[PDB]
């Protein structure tokens, strides 16, 4: 009388795999024969990535820009001389980098208003309460409203080469393309109406820590006001307290010769950062990017600490299956 | 007592003729259903959670917690919705049906709904009655219509019921004619079988005969009609109070070991819970207790926020980490739970074993709450007639004068009379042509099973029932003579008084008494001289496990009939207790009788009942016989079904060996001295009778230091199988209730075919209701119905089994897969400002629970054979013995919580060291804090998914479809949401995070590693189960 299915009786057709020792074994070796290969890649792959880094924060008297650590003039010029001892072949990355900076912090990363930014004309004249510490100004509401706006970082640095003559050699530095491309093209647009920027910011101000207003970042109308790759750039919030942002790069030139041939440099330091007041630091760092990214010994490591324990343990459960 | 007209008419709070089984009516729906599911702890503190969301800022948005509990709650609002509504539309085709009514001189229509009490109803042929009808008038002669109960109790039997004499020449002719007659019938009783009443009508003159209304002429609510024209009755019990309606319970025998379990993990997460929110609290207050760690000059507070008390933000800082840390506790467990019970409890009815032909009935499901609890029996409690020995009585060596007959014109007569008549057998009236057997197709079938043996075994001679003629007894005396018999009386058989008789006037004779009952009932009447032969020869049949009838006779002058027939009828009429005031009546009628002979029958056992015993036992199942019957009778059968072996020593705590009281003491104890000698198992046995047990229970108060029924125990509980005989219904629940509360919790199941067993089903932890011939009593107040005793091996040993596992191991994967899900979000706090943060998106912290990882959970639960079902229940030497609650307790538990902390540091500091890159791609781009959270729930997602793909060793189609649809899921869901900017959505932070996390090499070879390291222990597990 009850219905005699394939499902109502328990009965549906099953794969049912069985397991042994005898075919779980030769998964280990294979896991252990594809993690090492890979790994060996990975990490001879990153010990060729040549990359340095220089703190010039200051705080200590022999550093050539503790001068202007504590606020004197406006403008700080100071500089920075190091030396590469190994060329730079390919196309090289330029990123600055901040300590103990909590652009991961509650308050910090909601400071935004993610609609103003997409070029909405109502959110422009009135910006959402998330900013509200950085939301209106003189009772004039704030362009980039936010506390991720307000403390962008404001410093020029500059590459210099010093060859067998005393003068320094300019490095040309290219700014376009350190951006994603959709968050520029797509997520970050210009307030709709208007034909020159200056004219859509109407009842806008500059946000308070800032000097010159949005609309005025860049001479290109391409990256002048909400589309701008340095601003850009920083409203990414940094995953870890500790974090590095593409500045510029310098492209490879179509020559033999390398992008950052073996010699004395100058760092050209505009010091207008602060961030002696919470215990930061500020580093520069010049990198060259593989396939995989930076250089990074994780993956590498990890390759071959898997890989090993997986074939080590698979000998040894072998060997201990083979006699016992 | 109540007063009831037929008319209405001269010679008030009665319930209208419309039952209800609904719970809920149509308003009171989700005020009480939504306070039902808000009782439970979990559905209650998301509650509370939604609240907090609301009332104050909270880290995430009160979507995150509103619209997973808004859908959990209406799917298990919609699920006991529609069971409600089912149950509501079978009340309806019931109550919405048709029925004629002669209200006044008129065939009126009216619904079922509209009969009121005292009103003639209208019945034709093959259909239900509308409510409990007292027989008036029927169409044909005698007043004799045939009513089949086999939905209230089970019988397919056309019992002939018997209509009012007085109103026998009623039909169809003026019933309505101004019928006088004032019913008075006893408040409405469960009993079924048992109606005590009182007519009363007035003829022309002033008369007022008045017959006893008994069984025999209530036709029960809900019963169909056959082979009658039409019936004329009048309403007495109409909705509520029909004794159909009486008997809709069954359900206080609700709560598992799993389901206790549950709320033993849950108080453990909410410590844990508790703890992280008090850990990252006193952290963020020492770690903002540096000036410049908070409000660095970049992100300033609020002037709102910097004026406000400090007592209130830290209580509302520790309230944001709970609201954080809140999903650590599983939302849609119970709704999972609810499902996986509800759908998972149709394989029981499904499936095909649990089919009998005979009954044309399978196995019946009343409670699916228990379905993990029949993988977790210890005690298995078994009714003796009916359950282990089924009622097919079979007639073996009858007895005369003790002579053992296998006087020839005299005594001969008068016992195969005997056999023939006190009875009710009620052969089979529509016989079939008399050429098929010897004489005529004599199908035999009564109620009581000894008495159709009785009359069988007679036929095996010469003489051959073929009574019930209206009222006349026709019995052929080895010839051609018809040999009619009038039944003047019958006395009816009751546990009190273990006998019943009839008198019935011979045809050209004295009137005759023919009694019939055991020997300790029997015997005190009859005379001395004739005991001394006739004892020893059922002490025999007894001993060798035959139930023994002794019958005698009595002669009954004209002069002493009349007497007592003025005594019987005048008995009849009297209300108030009438059997009582039966039993006595009758008793002393049968004082002096004539023994002629004794008589045995055989009880065979049932299909496998040995076989199913001893698989339990080799389950692990300690199986106890607890049986109202004689103690050698049930001796014999427990030696038959295997349950005690030729070896074994039987301590026999008898009436015979306790005769004294204070031989109770010292014959107690000897036990305890004489079995520890074999303790420093199953060479010994138990055998209790009633009366010996209600001392040890009762009379304990005179013994504290000793205590009586602790000694007992001991015994009991190490012994192989303990007999108890002559137990009362009572008793029966006093044994399960003690085994109950002892050492732990022992599982105890309790089987059962009649009302004596209604008592110790209820008690148990599951009931277990057998289909038999006694009624539906233990059906319909059992957890679980099956037609055979030889089911129980099929439904404890594969499905109780399957069941357990299923929610076992589903009950620890929500915890674990909840854990791992938080403690990546725990660890950020460390690397933030401990200041709320979430890792994750909004979208994925709603997701997670009812779309990304609830399906292959679902459908793991229903359709996951970790052990084939075809080997379960050919082997259950050791895999019942396996699972004694060991997948759900402190050991496993560890191991889940272990694996979850482990694989959630994993996904974390995997990540962790793999964004000290400074850039993943090519270009050199860098991710932000958005696409650490994605890599980290990818990851996640992933273990948690392809972790269950490891536990999985059925995998059907639908296996294949959950498991590798809710990651294809995961993926597309991801790419949707990370494609196109919403105009509603406000945040927009997940624009195209991961679309571009996987435009990178170097997270494609990170998310594999991290998914092989976190699932490492659990490969390396069940490789080290293969070695040995
Ligand atoms: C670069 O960006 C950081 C982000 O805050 C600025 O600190 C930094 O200096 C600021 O220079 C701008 C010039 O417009 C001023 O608005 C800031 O000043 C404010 O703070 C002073 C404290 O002495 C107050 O009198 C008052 O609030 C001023 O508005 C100044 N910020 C500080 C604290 O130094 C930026 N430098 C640039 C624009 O190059
Ligand atoms: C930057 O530029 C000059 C070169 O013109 C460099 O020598 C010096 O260190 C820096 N300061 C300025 C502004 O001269
Ligand atoms: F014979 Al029983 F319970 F059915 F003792
Ligand atoms: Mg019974």
């Amino acid at each position: 009388r009850p219905d005699n299915t394939a499902f109502k009786q328990q009965r549906l057709p099953a794969w049912q795999p069985i397991l042994t020792a005898g075919t779980v074994l030769p998964i280990f070796f294979i896991i252990g024969l594809i993690f090492i290969p890979i790994g060996i890649g990975i990490f001879v792959t990153s010990n060729n990535i040549r990359e340095i880094e220089i703190d010039y924060t200051g705080t200590e008297p022999s550093s050539p820009c503790n001068k202007c650590l504590s606020p004197d003039v406006t403008p700080c010029f100071c500089t920075i001389n190091f030396t590469l001892e190994k060329s730079f072949e390919g196309n090289v990355f330029m990123y600055y980098g901040l300590s103990n900076f909590y652009q991961n912090h509650r308050r910090y990363v909601k400071s935004r208003d993610d609609s103003q930014l997409n070029g909405d004309s109502s959110a422009l004249l009135n910006p959402s309460k998330e900013c509200e510490p950085y939301r209106r100004n003189e009772d004039k509401p704030i362009a980039p409203c936010g506390a991720i706006a307000n403390s962008m970082f404001n410093d020029t640095l500059e590459l210099f080469l010093i060859g067998n003559d005393s003068y320094p050699i300019p490095i040309a530095l290219k700014k376009k393309g350190i951006a994603w491309w959709t968050d520029k093209n797509v997520k970050f647009r210009n307030p709709p109406g208007g034909d020159n920027l200056e004219e859509r910011f109407k009842g806008t101000t500059k946000p308070v820590n800032w000097l010159k207003p949005v609309y005025m970042l860049d001479s290109d109308p391409d990256n002048n006001g909400f589309i701008n790759e340095d601003f850009i750039v920083w409203m990414r919030t940094a995953a870890l307290p500790t974090f590095r942002k593409l500045y510029r790069l310098i492209e490879r030139k179509s020559d033999l010769h390398p992008t950052l041939p073996a010699g004395r440099y100058s760092l050209n330091v505009t010091y207008n950062y602060p961030v002696h007041y919470f215990d930061g630091r500020k580093r520069m760092i010049l990198s060259t990017i593989s396939w995989m990214g930076g250089k990074n010994p994780f993956l590498g490591i990890a390759y071959i600490a898997v890989g090993s324990i997986s074939f080590l343990l698979g000998v040894v459960l072998l060997v201990i299956n083979h006699k016992y | 007592t109540r007063t009831v007209f037929v008319g209405n008419h001269p010679v008030q709070r009665f319930c209208d003729n419309r039952i209800v089984s609904s719970k809920y009516t149509l308003w009171n729906f989700l005020p009480k259903n939504l306070f039902e599911q808000f009782r439970r702890i979990a559905n209650f503190y998301f509650l509370i959670i939604f609240l907090v969301q609301v009332t104050v800022d909270t880290p995430t948005s009160p979507v995150t917690s509103g619209l997973p509990l808004f859908f959990v709650i209406t799917v298990t609002a919609i699920k006991q919705g529609y069971e409600d509504w089912l149950r509501h539309r079978a009340d309806n085709e019931v109550n919405k049906s048709t029925v004629y009514i002669i209200e006044n001189a008129k065939r009126v229509r009216k619904e079922s709904e509209k009969i009121k009490v005292g009103d003639v109803v209208e019945v034709q042929a093959d259909e239900t009655f509308p409510c409990d009808l007292i027989l008036l008038s029927s169409c044909t002669t005698d007043g004799t219509c045939y009513v089949t109960t086999a939905s209230l109790d089970g019988e397919s039997n056309c019992k002939t019921h018997y209509a009012v004499r007085d109103t026998i020449a009623l039909c169809t002719a003026e019933s309505i004619d101004t019928l006088r007659a004032a019913i008075e019938c006893e408040q409405p009783q469960p009993d079924l079988y048992k109606f005590v009443g009182r007519i009363n009508i007035y003829s022309n003159s002033l008369e007022a005969v008045a017959r006893s209304l008994g069984p025999e002429n209530l036709l029960l609510k809900g019963a169909t009609l056959k082979n009658t024209e039409k019936i004329y009755g009048v309403a007495v019990y109409t909705g509520m109070e029909t004794k159909m309606a009486l008997n809709y319970q069954g359900k206080s025998q609700k709560r598992s070991a799993v389901e206790k379990s549950i709320n033993a993990f849950l108080i453990v997460y909410l410590f844990i819970l508790l703890t992280k929110a008090a850990v990252c609290t006193t952290l963020k207050y020492v770690w903002q207790s540096t000036p410049y760690n908070d409000e660095p000059w970049y992100n300033q507070k609020t002037q709102k926020e910097r004026e406000t008390l400090k007592v209130l933000k830290m209580f509302t800082d520790f309230l944001s980490f709970m609201v954080l840390f809140n999903f650590i506790i599983p939302v849609s467990m119970y709704v999972t739970v609810e499902m996986q019970k509800f759908l998972g409890s149709f394989f029981i009815s499904w499936d095909k074993d649990f089919y009998d032909e005979e009954i044309n009935e399978g196995a019946l499901v009343n409670t699916s709450d228990l379905n993990e609890e029949l993988g977790q029996v210890d005690y298995v409690f078994t009714d003796k007639t009916g359950t282990l020995t089924e009622n097919s009585m079979e007639f073996i060596e009858c007895c005369i004068d003790g002579h053992k007959y296998k006087v020839d014109k005299n005594r001969e007569e008068l016992f195969l009379r005997a056999l023939c008549l006190c009875h009710t057998v009620e052969i089979k009236t529509n016989d079939a042509v008399d050429g098929a057997t010897e004489s005529a197709e004599l199908t035999y079938i009564s109620s009581s099973p000894d008495e159709i043996a009785l009359v069988k075994g007679a036929k095996r001679y010469g003489f051959t029932f073929l009574g019930n003629r209206n009222g006349y007894m026709r019995v052929e005396n080895q010839r051609k003579e018809i040999e009619e018999y009038e039944l003047l009386h019958t006395l009816n058989f009751d546990a009190v008084r273990r006998r019943m008789s009839v008198i019935v006037k011979t045809q050209e004779g004295d009137i005759l008494l023919f009694c019939k009952g055991a020997d300790s009932a029997v015997f005190p009447r009859v005379q001395n001289h004739e005991i001394e032969l006739t004892k020893v020869h059922v002490e025999r049949n007894a001993m060798d496990g035959y139930r023994t009838l002794c019958v005698a006779f009595k002669e009954i002058a004209p002069d002493d009939y009349e007497r007592i027939n003025r005594q019987l009828i005048e008995a009849k009429m009297a209300l108030q207790d009438r059997e009582e005031k039966m039993e006595k009546v009758f008793d002393d009628i049968e004082t002096n009788m004539n023994l002629i002979g004794a008589t045995a029958v055989e009880d065979k056992l049932q299909d496998q009942a040995a076989e199913t015993i001893e698989a339990l036992h080799a389950a692990g199942l300690k199986v106890w016989v607890l049986t109202g019957d004689k103690m050698e009778t049930a001796k014999s059968t427990c030696y038959a079904c295997r349950l005690f072996q030729t070896n074994t020593e039987l301590l026999e705590l008898t009436t015979k060996t306790i005769e004294e009281s204070e031989r109770k003491e010292d014959r107690l104890h000897e036990l305890l001295i004489e079995y520890r000698k074999k303790l420093l198992h199953q060479e010994y046995g138990l055998i209790i009778d009633g009366s010996t047990l209600s001392l040890i229970l009762n009379s304990s108060q005179d013994s504290s230091s000793n205590n009586y029924k602790s000694i007992f125990l001991q015994i009991c509980m190490k012994c192989t199988a303990v007999l108890c005989c002559r137990m009362a219904p009572l008793q029966k629940a006093q044994i399960v209730r003690m085994v109950k509360n002892l050492k732990g919790s022992p599982i105890t199941l309790s089987i059962g075919d009649g009302a004596n067993d209604v008592s110790m089903i209820l008690e148990s932890h599951v009931g277990i209701g057998i289909k038999g011939k006694e009624g539906r009593q233990a059906a319909r107040n059992s957890d679980y119905s099956v037609p055979k005793f030889k089911h129980l091996k099929k439904l404890l040993l594969a499905h109780g089994h399957l069941y357990y596992v299923r929610i076992a191991h589903l009950v620890q994967y929500f915890f674990y897969k909840n854990l791992c899900f938080i403690l990546p979000q725990f660890l950020y706090q460390f690397f933030c400002g401990f200041s709320q943060q979430p890792l994750y998106d909004a979208a994925y912290l709603t997701m997670y629970n009812i779309c990304f990882t609830s399906l292959p959970i679902l459908a793991y639960s229903l359709l996951e054979q970790h052990i084939n079902i075809d080997t379960l229940t050919s082997d259950p030497r050791l895999y019942m013995k396996i699972s004694g609650n060991a997948m759900l307790q402190l050991g496993p538990f560890l191991y889940w919580t272990f694996l979850a902390a482990f694989e959630g540091t994993v996904f974390f500091f995997g990540t962790y060291f793999l964004f000290q890159t400074a850039s993943l791609e090519e270009n050199g781009k860098v991710y932000g804090n958005w696409t650490f959270g994605t890599i980290v729930f990818t990851v996640l997602v992933f273990t948690v998914t392809l972790k269950l793909a490891l536990d999985t060793r059925f995998w059907t189609w639908i296996n294949h479809f959950v498991i590798w649809g809710s990651l294809a899921f995961y993926v597309f869901f991801s790419f949707f949401w990370g494609g196109i900017i919403w105009p509603f959505l406000k945040q927009q932070r997940m624009y195209f995070v991961f679309a571009q996390m996987l435009s990178s090499v170097s997270t494609w070879l990170a998310i594999i590693l991290l998914i092989f390291i976190s699932l490492f222990p659990e490969i390396l597990l069940i490789v080290l189960k293969n070695v040995r």
